[PDB]
RNA sequence: UUAUUGGAGGUAGAGCACUGUUUGGACGAGGGGCCGGUUACCGAAUUCAGACAAACUCCGAAUGCCAAUUAAUU
RNA sequence: CUGGGGCGGUCGCCUCCUAAAAGGUAACGGAGGCGCUCAAAGGUUCCCUCAGAAUGGUUGGAAAUCAUUCAUAGAGUGUAA
RNA sequence: UCUGGUGACUAUAGCAAGGAGGUCACACCUGUUCCCAUGCCGAACACAGAAGUUAAGCUCCUUAGCGUCGAUGGUAGUCGAACUUACGUUCCGCUAGAGUAGAACGUUGCCAGGC
């Protein structure tokens, strides 16, 4: 399991979130242990993909910036019509 | 022929805050009208018999917290 | 089995309460008055009538009506004369258990009962009217219940 | 319930109106009260 | 049918009907469901009515939930008169839906079996509904 | 199970609500008690800033001896007297803390009356 | 009128801690099937999950309001 | 007065919701009260702390009374909110 | 530095659990003769003493078990603007409640005694 990143800069309104979700992409956050928290942005295929494989509880191998943590999904918001993932949260698992 | 027994009510006290927080006032201004203790008396304050609250001196005025989840007005002295 | 760390950790009995019992006097203020009497007779503290504390639906029964009587009996005279009243009415009782074998609340109660049978053992009450059953307590200064029992159980029957 | 006058036996004047239930106080009520001729308290009674 | 034993007042405001549901939007007693899709009123008759069509078909094999209860009574006038003497006398009992909100649950069917019950039921409903199951992922 | 209750602690409860609409105040500051079973001490106070002015106690190697306890009282009571007579010896108010103004308390607050202060 | 700062107050939204309404499932106490008890069934309590409110609230905005500044425009 | 008028209802005061987080705010809109009472149910100084739930126990209407623990006003506060 | 008295602070301070301490304090503790007192009980209050005890209250160390506090990110709602009559859409500011990471088994003033 190995999910790639791209870091979101500062202060997305709510116009630059719109788009972002039209794409394929899904906003997210990463806190924990040994980081701070970090504003960042995933592709939803490959996140079902690896999500599909790994199960609801596994590790992911998260790669942020130049670095790679080991992290788990705490918690994600879904919408139920339109049927699409819209935020998750990964945790720093040490 | 149908009626309705409802049809009454009373005339509305004008209750409330009287003053602001940071204004001065005079000696026996009246600051705060209100039923039971929504707010307390705190510093140079006293209460009325129909639980108003007004000053007693010339000063300030502050609204403050009194406890975990209770209120007090003062007044404070030079201005 | 005591096995006390210190002198001062030791249970003893703490105190022991004796009331009346209903009372419940419509038309027997006489009765009532011959019950307070007769209170009063048995220990030698002076009894205090209670009152009630709620209005019971279907009874004779208002927020005042000093129906029944209380007496507290802690003292060196009381805890003889309860422990007098406890050896004469182990005779008069002529049951071979005595008491109840499930008795404390888990704190420690004793919530005795009494038939007004041993009742007036020292005066036979031929001019009462009516019974006078009691309901006596003792206060156990023990936390545990079985030790409690265990404690009570020297200079007891059950 | 009912007004009731209370007098001053050297006031000469009736400067005290107070009320009192005729049931409960079938009597006639006494109490000093404070009498602005005399500078000093003294017993009023009812009439 | 299905209505409170007692409410503490007779005559009430109507509820707000737009925004989108706020609760109740996951299917978690069965293992399919039928989602609301617009908004609307469902009047209490519908609901027994769309209860009896999709029991029926089931051959009273699986289980049925109710995801919904009608809280609110609304009020009508007698027959067209004068405007305006005083509020009307209760008539029914009504439960609102927003898109979102789950409507019926069933299990212990097949998923075909279920879908056909389901498609049975909604035609007796007033809102525009779609087929769920019971979300992962 | 009987539970018998701590006494100071229920002390402090009566202390808090007397302690409502009196204060030391610089002119009048308050005095204040503390009794144990054994002692007795005493503190002269202004709330308005919240230091202590003036100190006596049985305990004190001055006031040593074994009077009843009582005596005590009325010693410890005119000794923090002259103390407070160092300066400011005026009008003060008497916090009885929360035991009943009675015996010993009693006893201090006569011994610090007839001796100057001004409540 | 705006910027900055302080304050009073319970709406939208949410939530179920109270007062009411409600759907499933447990747990046990009781009546109760029987021959007193099994089981059923019936009602009450505590629990687990999930819902509703103008006259519910453990929470709680955006705005609007009251003020004060050798502030800036008017 | 009045969703024409009549018939029916209503007319002064108090509390709540409608009322859109200051105050104010209508309809023959939705709910209730008042036309008093108290000689202490007023003043002051001292004390004190509940309902309820739980387990026991003569009478036990299940609960009257007694004892222990928990128990935030759920008690109580003359009279509506 | 320890203990005590007495203040200030929204429980980050509370409740629960485990473990240790005493003649320097404090408390349990002895008794009811006296001051005083208990609708009865020296239980409580009050007074008189120091025999015992750290058992308890209390004080110190451990734990996040319940209670309390609590971001970031996202969502709901909404001031203004622009489309529109849709149980609406778009842009721009402000920005919850619930939930998650986490904090937390108190901080501090004055006085006395002991250090």
């Amino acid at each position: 399991a190995s999910l790639k990143s791209i870091i979101r800069q500062g202060k997305q309104t709510r116009s630059d979130l719109k788009q972002l979700r039209k794409s394929g992409k899904v906003p997210a956050v990463v806190y924990g242990y040994g980081t701070k928290n970090v504003s960042v942005k995933v592709d939803e295929v490959e996140f079902i993909k690896v999500i599909r494989e790994v199960g609801r509880n596994g590790v992911i191998e998260l790669g942020v910036g130049s670095k790679t943590i080991k992290v788990m999904v705490a918690d994600y918001q879904f919408d139920p019509l339109k049927n699409q993932i819209t935020h998750i949260d990964f945790l720093a698992i040490n | 022929v149908s009626s309705t027994k409802n049809g009454r009510d009373s005339e509305s006290k004008r209750l409330g805050a009287k003053r602001a927080d940071g204004q001065f006032v005079t000696g026996g201004s009246i600051l705060y009208r209100q039923r039971g203790t929504k707010i307390y008396p705190g510093e140079n304050v006293g209460r009325g018999g129909d639980d108003t609250l007004f000053a007693k001196i010339d000063g300030v005025v502050k609204f403050e917290r009194k406890g975990r989840d209770k209120k007090q007005v003062s007044v404070y002295a030079v201005a | 089995k005591f096995n006390y760390s210190s002198v001062m950790e030791v249970p003893k009995i703490d105190k022991i309460v004796v009331n009346m019992g209903v009372g419940d006097a419509v038309q027997n203020s006489k009765v009532l008055d011959n019950a307070v009497e007769e209170l009063e007779l048995i220990t030698g503290q002076k009894p205090l009538v209670t009152k009630a504390k709620k209005s019971i639906a279907t009874f004779r029964l208002r927020e005042g009506m000093p129906i029944g009587a209380k007496v507290t009996l802690r003292g060196e005279r009381m805890y003889e004369f309860l422990d007098k009243l406890i050896s004469v009415s182990l005779p008069r009782v002529r049951d071979f258990q005595g008491v109840s074998k499930k008795a404390f609340d888990g704190r420690g109660n004793y919530t005795l009962g009494v038939k007004e049978q041993l009742i007036f053992p020292e005066i036979d009450y031929d001019k009462v009217s009516k019974v006078r059953g009691m309901d006596i307590v003792i206060v156990t200064t023990a936390n545990t219940d079985e030790e409690a029992r265990e404690l009570l159980a020297n200079f007891g029957m059950p | 319930r009912v007004n009731v006058t209370l007098a001053c036996t050297e006031c000469g004047d009736r400067n005290y109106i107070t009320t009192k239930n005729k049931r409960n106080n079938p009597e006639r009520i006494e109490m000093k009260k404070y009498c602005p001729r005399l500078n000093k308290y003294t017993l009023h009674r009812e009439t | 049918m299905l209505l409170p034993k007692r409410v503490k007042y007779r005559r009430q405001h109507r509820p707000k009907t737009t925004g989108r549901s706020k609760g109740g939007n996951y299917v978690t007693f069965g293992e399919f469901g039928l989602q609301a899709t617009t908004t609307s009123w469902i009047t209490s008759r519908q609901i027994e009515s769309a209860r009896i069509a999709m029991t029926r078909y089931m051959k009273r094999g699986g289980k049925v939930w109710i995801k919904i209860f009608p809280h609110t009574p609304y009020t009508k006038k007698p027959l067209e008169v004068r405007m305006g003497a005083g509020k009307g006398a209760v008539e029914g009992w009504i439960a609102v839906v927003k898109p979102g909100r789950i409507l019926f649950e069933v299990a212990g069917v097949s998923e075909e079996v279920a879908r056909e019950a389901l498609r049975l039921a909604s035609h007796k409903l007033p809102v525009k509904t779609k087929f769920v199951k019971r979300e992962e992922l | 199970m009987i539970s018998k209750i701590d006494k100071n602690k229920v002390r402090l409860k009566r202390h808090a609500r007397v302690r409502t609409n009196l204060s030391g105040t610089a002119e009048k500051p308050r005095l204040n008690v503390y009794r144990s079973n054994k002692h007795i001490y005493a503190q002269i106070i202004d709330d308005n800033k919240g230091v202590t002015l003036a100190q006596a106690s049985s305990k004190d190697s001055d006031i040593a001896t074994t009077a009843t306890k009582v005596e005590l009282a009325t010693k410890v009571g005119e000794a923090i007297a002259k103390k407070a007579a160092d300066k400011g010896i005026k009008e003060i108010v008497f916090d009885r803390g929360g035991y009943l103004y009675h015996g010993r308390v009693k006893a201090l607050a006569e011994a610090a009356r007839e001796s100057g202060l001004e409540f």
